[PDB]
């Protein structure tokens, strides 16, 4: 959460500074969903087994 | 048994209360003597290996 | 003397007392920090093919099975350590005008400078402290995303965020400058002009020339 | 047994490489006769003890009358490229020392201020082998390539090949000059020196001091040709190439000025006080006099014929001193 | 900050400083003397001005009581760009006498300069104009840390006087 | 020309010794009072009168205009074209290297360094020829210690010029160490 | 034989360089030295003496005087440690005294 | 035995330290105590040589 | 890192054009060879 | 329990503790930070006086640089107080406080400027000139000048001789 | 072109070198306060 905190707050300062109007997504969310899988994964597959 | 001597009470393992032991000045400093003394006894072990 | 004038310019630059250098003078001097990304990547790959191969072989060891998962996570968590550190606007340059009222700066984003003109110094504010920065939930376009963000923050759809806890990767290295509307980070280890330099972060405008 | 032996076989397997002669020890391992006399272990031992000049004779007729090997020539220039690669760098200091801040920063011009200087990194790759590695690939670069394309040739052809591949390979000596006298770390590498001259400057940046490598050259092979050939000329040549020093010395300048490297720029290397010319040419005699290139390909008639009369000599030594002169033999 | 760990930690602490400063403990002598000394000399006695001349033969000296009158950010700045550079002859040390007059001369200075390197006061009985004319600007250097005092008799040794005044000098010089 | 005599209507604290500037002012005047003849100026009777202002005396020089951490240039003086000119002369010069080594040697057998004379007495004062201005002259060891001195601050000038905020290491070793022994609080 | 000389050689080069200084420090109240010495590989270890034991005695034979290293500008003080029985060797030269 | 001598001559001179041996100038031409000294050293040696194999 | 991606290239394109001007020459010479070899034999 | 140890110098222990509580006071006026009561304070931890140190860590930071003057530091007041703000921010931006005590806080600031003052020392003392190291005492030899040989230099009849001037250019040069 | 080696101060250098140990073996073989009569 803090690293996509921060992501987030770097595009906007970028965008602001270069007057894009669009926030960079792809880089915000590099591995998000990989990383909420895979810890959502372990922690039901732990809460499983013990 | 060594320790409970008949008369005299044994020096307290702790350092007495009034001590203070708070860093003031330095008085002596000569650091190149742990220098020398790595040398010398980095030498004298492969001299005698 | 080719030394004694160039251990002159350096003493100038570091007391920050540069003369006006045309329409504008030069009043600050700061570097980014540079940390590397793609040798953590090659290493990640490396890690996950070489264990992707010792699964479908069979003939690792339990040392290396323990060990490359492990060299495998530390590389890509130093990856994105050092690719958030990277992406970090940080001032590089700032000039003033010869009235006092304007300020111009360039700044360094992942090695990238981006040139910013027509800036007020009365807009001009350093955080001694930490602020919070507002993000906008409804921005994202990714639910998952969101009701994450949403779980985590307890507030509602635009959530503030001190910035004690981002400032960990945020700016870890420099105090925080707003420029404006935008905000910029400013390193300590930098060459600038004092007496200017308090002035306009306090907001307050110096006199002509 | 299981854990300390088999790590440690292998060092004392090499230490015995080392310091035990394998070719006696490979023929003390076959022990029998499968119908053939001469196979006794006293058999080998007298056959091992000529072959040991058999095999320099025949490593040398190799390596002037087949194809070079760039081993070979890397063994061959161990000491030169391995143990004082370092000793390349603190020449290089010594002669670009007159434009540089090293007089600056705790050190003296002269041989043991630039000794100073290279070692006050240490010895890895801030300090002695600083460039060890660009050293390394420059030898594998023109000095092989020059000796694979004029194995067997007089001395002006050898000079020639070799002006032409040194101005071919010039770059990287640039690039590793900047190296060595690089004493705060400025360049992170090979390439970001590179990246760096060609971005500030243009790419003939790279190529200044190239007409005053070559001559410089051209006189270095001529006295190698003079040293290998054992003329008494070759003292004469030794004072040629002194002369010509100073001539190493502009193009180490050159390639050093132009940058923040250097106090002095293009222009102003060239006006330098007169007075240190010849810096360090005393302490280069000396290391190419001990190290000399050992390219044999490049060897004329007369070399080899000195290096097969010594080593006929030598194998002179396996007669009885008291051998009988009988009637009959 | 811990027992067990204070070993542990000056060991490596003093590793890594090598790498700011290389050969820090073989160059910590030279090290003690600043790039640009820049002292500030409080004293108006004959014995004081003696020991400023053994003590500063290289250094160049800056007479700020020229100054008197004129505001205090332009004194500051005058001072300023005296003692901001370097002459021909590669004598990058400037003492001044007579100034700052004030705390607010003196911290103008110092943020103009980054700072006094030094800031040495020879308090000598025989003196009466000093402590009227420059006690607050004493005061402030007392406060950042960069004054030193050394107490001088008139009737004491001048060589030694002098080689105290020296190590004292020396070892108070801050970068 | 030893003896000179300097007055100013106190521009100059002579309760301290001179500053460069004012030495080198010194120089720059008796260089004309020598070459350029004498109308019997310098003595106690007749002194040179000076006034000199406080940017005379205290400013150092101008044109500080060097740009640091700057590469020459190429590509436009067409360096393909030029270089035979640097390697003529660059030949010329390796040329004639023995040849003017040769006549130094004969120039020192044929001088001698008591030849000149660098000594001036200024208001009952020694001082010695420096650099571009005079240095004052108490005793030869003196000197000495002076000399070595301008040479160590020469030396040692880059050493003491280090970088203050390169402290990444040293902050990386404290922050570890704290966060241990605060996971041990903890 | 190996092991018992080797540990014999180290701690005997241990107990010769016990006796000399390397860095020592007053409290903020002047009533203990904190002493910086030789560990047995060259590394500081630390020690605490009281000023008051701490005292320079003289030698016990009085021809010996002469023969002292502190007849020597540049020469080395033992002071003794009454308490610990044990002496502190510091040189003479005032570069290493405040 | 020569170049050591010359050496070590040559280094103290640089010093400015020369051994009270022989005059310090010539009787007759005036030569300086250093250049008879490096006579002496370059020709004493090999006359004792001859003398002592003689 | 343009000017390091541009150098990089021209470094391997020169080097590479050495070793196929070589691995040519050592071609026509070797085919010099085979062919006499082949009338001997 | 206690062992034969040098403490940290407490000289600017107090005056970090001050500081630190008139910040906070200034947000908490009723949480009764004073600096008499620092022997009391320091044994809690900030949950129980309610007060939240993270969101204040880099003002206190701040404050304190800006304030302490540290006369030990080998460096400038300027440049000392930049290096300690940098350090400390960069230290404790990994750090939570809020868990410890306050007592933790203060030692670790005052550790951290001990630390800066020595590593500005070279950690060695100050007032101790010391003894100079070899490469020092070979460069100052080298350095030293030769004086050569005056008799030759000696305006004399004699010195103008061809081998009086060959040895004085041999000598002297 | 700084000077390099010069034999006085070599000859220097190997008097302290053979001069430092002195002090160190005085007081190794000094007498000592106490009496072990
Ligand atoms: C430094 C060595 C330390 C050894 C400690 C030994 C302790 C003995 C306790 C005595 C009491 C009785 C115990 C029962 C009988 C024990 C018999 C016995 O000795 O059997 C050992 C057993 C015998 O092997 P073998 O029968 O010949 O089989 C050969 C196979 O190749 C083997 O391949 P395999 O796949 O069949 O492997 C089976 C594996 C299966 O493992 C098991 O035995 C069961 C699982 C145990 C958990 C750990 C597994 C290893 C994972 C990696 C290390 C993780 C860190 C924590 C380790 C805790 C201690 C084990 O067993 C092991 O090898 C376990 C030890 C491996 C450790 C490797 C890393 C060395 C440093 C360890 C300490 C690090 C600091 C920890 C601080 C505290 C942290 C809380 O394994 C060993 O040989 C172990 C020693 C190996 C030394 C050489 C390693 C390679 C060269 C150096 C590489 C350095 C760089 C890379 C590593 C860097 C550091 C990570
Ligand atoms: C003045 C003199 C003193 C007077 C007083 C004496 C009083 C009586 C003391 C009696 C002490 C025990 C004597 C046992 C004799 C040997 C028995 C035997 O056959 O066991 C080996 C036996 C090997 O037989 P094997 O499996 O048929 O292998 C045949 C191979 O040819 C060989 O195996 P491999 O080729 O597969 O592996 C090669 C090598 C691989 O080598 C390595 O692992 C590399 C190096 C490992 C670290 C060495 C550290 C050395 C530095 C000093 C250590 C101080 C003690 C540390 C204690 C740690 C544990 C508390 O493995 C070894 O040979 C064993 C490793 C060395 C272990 C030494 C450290 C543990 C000592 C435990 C007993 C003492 C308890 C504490 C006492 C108080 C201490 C303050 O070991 C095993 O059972 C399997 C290995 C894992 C368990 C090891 C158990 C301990 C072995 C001790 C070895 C001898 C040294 C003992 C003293 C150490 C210094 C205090
Ligand atoms: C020993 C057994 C095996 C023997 C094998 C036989 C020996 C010969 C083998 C030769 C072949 C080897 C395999 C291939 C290697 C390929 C290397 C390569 O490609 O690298 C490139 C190289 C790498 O780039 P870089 O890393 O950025 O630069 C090098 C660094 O400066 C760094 O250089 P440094 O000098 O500063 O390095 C200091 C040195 C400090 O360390 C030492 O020197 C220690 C020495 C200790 C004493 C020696 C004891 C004996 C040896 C013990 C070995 C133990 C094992 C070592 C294991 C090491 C790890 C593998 O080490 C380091 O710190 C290196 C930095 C680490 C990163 C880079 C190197 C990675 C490791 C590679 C090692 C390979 C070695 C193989 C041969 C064996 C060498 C021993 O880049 C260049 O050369 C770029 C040149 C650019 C020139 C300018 C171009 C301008 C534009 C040109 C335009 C042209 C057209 C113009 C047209 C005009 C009109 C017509
Ligand atoms: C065993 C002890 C030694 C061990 C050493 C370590 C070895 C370790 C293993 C290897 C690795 C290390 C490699 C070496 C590292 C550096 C070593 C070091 O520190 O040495 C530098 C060190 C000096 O460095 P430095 O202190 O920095 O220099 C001071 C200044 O900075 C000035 O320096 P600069 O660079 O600026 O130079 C400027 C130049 C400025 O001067 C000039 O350039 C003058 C120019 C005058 C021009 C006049 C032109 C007139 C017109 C032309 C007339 C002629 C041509 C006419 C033609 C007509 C027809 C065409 O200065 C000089 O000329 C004087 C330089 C020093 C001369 C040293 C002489 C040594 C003699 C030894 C005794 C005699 C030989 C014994 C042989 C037998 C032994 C058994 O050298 C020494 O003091 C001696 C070193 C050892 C000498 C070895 C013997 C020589 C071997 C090669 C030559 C053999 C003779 C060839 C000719 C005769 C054949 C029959
Ligand atoms: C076999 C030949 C071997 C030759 C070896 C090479 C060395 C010797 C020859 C060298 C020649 C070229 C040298 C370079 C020349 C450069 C230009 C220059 O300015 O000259 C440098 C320099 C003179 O320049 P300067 O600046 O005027 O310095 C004047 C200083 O007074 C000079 O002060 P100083 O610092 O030189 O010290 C005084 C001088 C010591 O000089 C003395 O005053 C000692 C006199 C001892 C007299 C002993 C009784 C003699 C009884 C009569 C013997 C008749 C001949 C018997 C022959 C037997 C068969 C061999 O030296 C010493 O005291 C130190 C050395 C210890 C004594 C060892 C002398 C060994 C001599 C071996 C060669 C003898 C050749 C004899 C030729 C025939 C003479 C008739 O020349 C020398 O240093 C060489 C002197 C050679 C001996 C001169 C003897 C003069 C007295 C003769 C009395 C009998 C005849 C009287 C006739 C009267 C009119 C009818
Ligand atoms: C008989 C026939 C002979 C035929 C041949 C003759 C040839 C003659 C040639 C001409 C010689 C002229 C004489 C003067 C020459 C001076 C040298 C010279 O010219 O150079 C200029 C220059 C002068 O230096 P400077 O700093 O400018 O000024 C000097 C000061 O003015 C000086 O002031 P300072 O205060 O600095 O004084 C320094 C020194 C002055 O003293 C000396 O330097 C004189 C030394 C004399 C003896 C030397 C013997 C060894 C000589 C070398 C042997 C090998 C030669 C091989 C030659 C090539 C063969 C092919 O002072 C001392 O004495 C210091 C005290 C310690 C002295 C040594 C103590 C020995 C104790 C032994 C007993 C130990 C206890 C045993 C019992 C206990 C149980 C074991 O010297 C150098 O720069 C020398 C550079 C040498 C570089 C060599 C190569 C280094 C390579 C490093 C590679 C690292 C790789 C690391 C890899 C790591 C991998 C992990």
């Amino acid at each position: 959460y803090n690293h996509l905190v921060i992501k987030y707050y770097q595009s906007f300062i970028c965008n602001t500074l270069i007057n894009k109007k669009k926030l960079e997504f792809n880089y915000i969310l590099s591995s998000f969903k990989f990383i909420k899988e895979l810890n959502n994964i372990i922690i039901i597959s732990l809460n499983k087994l013990f | 048994n060594y320790l409970d001597q008949p008369f005299v009470k044994v020096p307290n393992a702790n350092p007495n209360a009034s001590l203070n032991f708070e860093e003031g000045e330095v008085l002596y400093e000569n650091t190149r003597l742990l220098e020398w003394a790595k040398f010398w006894n980095y030498s004298v072990v492969v001299g005698y290996l | 003397l080719a030394f004694i004038k160039e251990a002159n310019e350096m003493i100038q630059q570091n007391t920050g007392n540069l003369p006006w250098d045309g329409g504008k003078k030069k009043i600050f001097q700061g570097q980014a920090n540079k940390y590397l990304e793609t040798p953590y990547y090659l290493l990640a790959a490396l890690s996950g093919l070489g264990l992707l191969y010792f699964l479908y072989s069979g003939d690792a060891k339990y040392k290396t099975l323990v060990l490359t998962p492990v060299v495998g996570i530390a590389a890509f968590v130093l990856l994105r350590r050092n690719q958030i550190l990277n992406r970090v606007p940080t001032l590089t340059e700032l000039f003033l005008h010869k009235d006092g009222k304007f300020v111009d700066a360039v700044v360094s984003v992942n090695g990238q400078l981006i040139s910013k003109n027509d800036i007020p110094v009365s807009t001009l504010k350093l955080y001694r402290g930490d602020h919070t920065v507002k993000v906008n939930l409804n921005d994202f376009e990714d639910a998952s995303a969101k009701k994450f963000l949403a779980q985590q923050s307890g507030q509602e759809g635009v959530i503030n965020v001190h910035f004690s806890k981002l400032r960990n990767l945020a700016a870890r290295n420099g105090q925080v400058l707003n420029l404006g509307d935008t905000e910029v980070v400013v390193p300590f280890e930098n060459q600038a002009n004092r007496i200017i330099l308090k002035q306009i972060f306090k907001g307050v405008e110096v006199l002509p020339s | 047994a299981n854990f300390v032996i088999p790590y440690l076989k292998p060092v004392a397997d090499f230490w015995n490489s080392l310091c035990i002669d394998q070719h006696q020890d490979s023929l003390f391992q076959f022990k029998g006769q499968t119908g053939s006399l001469g196979t006794d272990w006293t058999s080998k031992y007298l056959r091992s003890e000529q072959d040991v000049y058999n095999h320099k004779y025949l490593q040398y007729h190799k390596r002037v009358h087949e194809a070079p090997e760039l081993t070979d020539v890397i063994s061959d220039n161990v000491y030169r490229l391995t143990l004082f690669a370092g000793v390349e760098r603190v020449l290089s200091v010594r002669q670009a020392q007159a434009i540089l801040k090293t007089q600056f920063a705790g050190a003296t011009e002269n041989i043991s201020g630039a000794f100073q200087t290279v070692l006050n990194g240490g010895i890895f790759r801030r300090g002695y082998f600083r460039g060890a590695l660009l050293n390394l690939l420059q030898f594998c670069g023109a000095p092989y390539q020059s000796l694979i394309w004029s194995r067997n040739s007089g001395i002006t052809n050898q000079v020639i090949v070799s002006s032409i591949f040194e101005a071919f390979f010039y770059p990287l000596d640039t690039v590793k000059t900047l190296i060595y006298n690089d004493v705060q770390g400025k360049y992170k590498g090979a390439f970001h020196c590179a990246s760096q001259v060609v971005q500030n400057a243009g790419w003939s940046r790279l190529y200044a001091g190239i007409f005053q490598k070559l001559i410089f050259n051209s006189a270095l092979i001529f006295h190698l040709n003079q040293v290998w050939d054992g003329s008494s000329q070759q003292w004469a040549s030794l004072a040629l190439v002194a002369a010509a020093y100073p001539l190493l010395v502009l193009k180490t300048r050159f390639q050093v000025a132009g940058t923040p490297l250097a106090l002095a720029t293009s222009n102003e290397v060239l006006k330098v006080n007169r007075k240190t010319l010849y810096a360090g040419l005393v302490p280069y005699l000396i290391f190419n006099t001990l190290f000399a290139y050992e390219f044999a390909a490049w060897h004329s008639s007369t070399a080899q014929e000195r290096v097969i009369g010594g080593l006929q000599n030598a194998m002179k030594q396996f007669s009885s001193p008291a051998a009988e002169q009988v009637w009959s033999s | 900050m811990n027992n067990t760990f204070k070993f542990l930690h000056q060991v490596i602490s003093k590793l890594t400083l090598k790498a700011q400063v290389p050969n820090y403990g073989q160059y910590s002598h030279s090290l003690k003397r600043p790039i640009n000394p820049k002292v500030v000399v409080f004293g108006n006695s004959s014995r004081a001005y003696e020991l400023i001349s053994s003590q500063f033969r290289n250094f160049n000296h800056v007479n700020g009581l020229e100054l008197k009158g004129q505001e205090d950010n332009i004194q500051a700045n005058k001072v300023a760009q005296s003692v901001l550079s370097i002459n021909d002859g590669f004598q990058d040390g400037y003492y001044i006498t007579d100034f700052p007059q004030n705390s607010k001369q003196a911290e103008r200075l110092d943020l103009i300069t980054d700072g006094v390197n030094l800031a040495l006061y020879i308090k000598d009985p025989s003196d009466k104009v000093t402590v009227t004319r420059q006690q607050e600007a004493i005061d402030y250097y007392r406060k950042t840390g960069a004054l030193v005092e050394f107490e001088v008799d008139p009737r004491g040794d001048l060589e030694e006087q002098v080689k105290q005044l020296s190590n004292q000098v020396l070892n108070g010089y801050k970068h | 020309s030893r003896i000179y005599w300097f007055d100013f209507n106190g521009t100059v604290n002579e309760n301290l010794p001179l500053n460069y500037n004012v030495l080198k002012i010194c120089r720059n005047e008796i260089n004309k009072l020598e070459k350029l003849n004498e109308n019997n100026l310098g003595t106690q009777k007749n002194p040179i009168k000076l006034n000199l202002s406080f940017e005379d005396k205290h400013y150092n020089t101008n044109n500080l205009v060097l740009d640091l951490n700057s590469y020459e240039t190429f590509n436009s003086k067409n360096f393909i074209s030029s270089i035979f000119d640097k390697t003529f002369e660059s030949l010329n010069t390796v040329l004639m290297a023995p040849i003017y080594s040769f006549l130094e040697f004969k120039l020192k057998l044929s001088s001698t360094k008591i030849n000149t004379n660098h000594y001036y007495v200024i208001n009952g004062k020694l001082y010695i020829t420096y650099n571009d201005s005079f240095k004052l002259f108490t005793t030869i060891n003196d000197y000495f210690n002076d000399l070595n001195e301008l040479s160590n601050t020469k030396l040692f000038f880059l050493y003491r010029s280090f970088n203050i905020y390169n402290i990444k290491l040293n902050s990386l070793v404290d922050f570890v160490f704290l966060k241990l022994i605060l996971f041990i609080h903890l | 034989v190996a092991i018992y000389a080797t540990y014999i050689a180290l701690s005997y080069i241990n107990n010769i360089w016990k006796d000399y200084v390397v860095r020592a420090q007053f409290s903020k109240d002047k009533e203990l030295l904190f002493v910086t010495r030789v560990s047995p590989f060259g590394t500081t270890e630390e020690e605490v003496y009281e000023v008051a034991h701490l005292e320079h005695l003289p030698p016990s034979v009085r021809s010996g005087v002469k023969d002292l290293s502190a007849q020597d500008a540049d020469g080395l003080v033992d002071v003794t440690c009454m308490s610990s029985q044990r002496s502190l060797v510091f040189y003479k030269g005032d570069q290493y005294w405040n | 035995f020569t170049a050591v001598s010359w050496f070590s001559i040559y280094q103290f001179a640089r010093k400015g330290a020369v051994l009270p041996v022989l005059r310090e100038y010539g009787r007759y031409f005036g030569t300086h105590r250093l250049f008879r000294q490096y006579l002496h050293t370059l020709v004493l040696p090999l006359l004792y040589t001859e003398y002592a194999l003689n | 890192s343009n000017v390091t991606g541009k150098v990089a290239l021209a470094t391997l394109g020169a080097l590479t054009g050495y070793g196929a001007f070589y691995h040519y020459n050592q071609y026509l010479n070797l085919s010099a060879r085979w062919q006499q070899i082949q009338e001997n034999i | 329990n206690r062992t034969h140890d040098k403490v940290i110098s407490q000289t600017y222990v107090p005056a970090i503790a001050n500081i630190a509580f008139t910040h906070l006071s200034k947000k908490y006026p009723q949480a009764g930070l004073k600096v008499d009561q620092l022997n009391t304070l320091k044994e809690k931890t900030w949950n129980d006086l309610g007060v939240n140190i993270e969101h204040e860590k880099q003002e206190i930071l701040v404050e304190l640089s800006e304030q302490i003057f540290v006369k030990e530091s080998k460096l400038r007041w300027v440049h000392e107080q930049r290096q300690r703000l940098a350090h400390t921010t960069y230290v404790f931006s990994g750090l939570e406080f809020q868990n410890v005590k306050v007592g933790f806080f203060i030692d670790s600031y005052n550790f951290l400027l001990q630390e800066l003052a020595h590593r500005s020392n070279l950690y060695q003392s100050k007032d101790i000139v010391g003894e100079k190291s070899f490469h020092e005492k070979h460069l100052e030899q080298q350095t030293a000048p030769y004086s050569g040989v005056k008799s030759l230099e000696e305006p004399v009849s004699q010195n103008k001789s061809f081998i009086n001037s060959l040895m004085r250019a041999i000598h002297n040069h | 072109s700084s000077k390099g080696f010069n034999l006085a101060n070599a000859v220097n250098t190997v008097k302290s070198t053979l001069n430092a140990p002195i002090k160190h073996i005085k007081r190794n073989i000094e007498p000592t306060g106490s009496n072990y009569s």
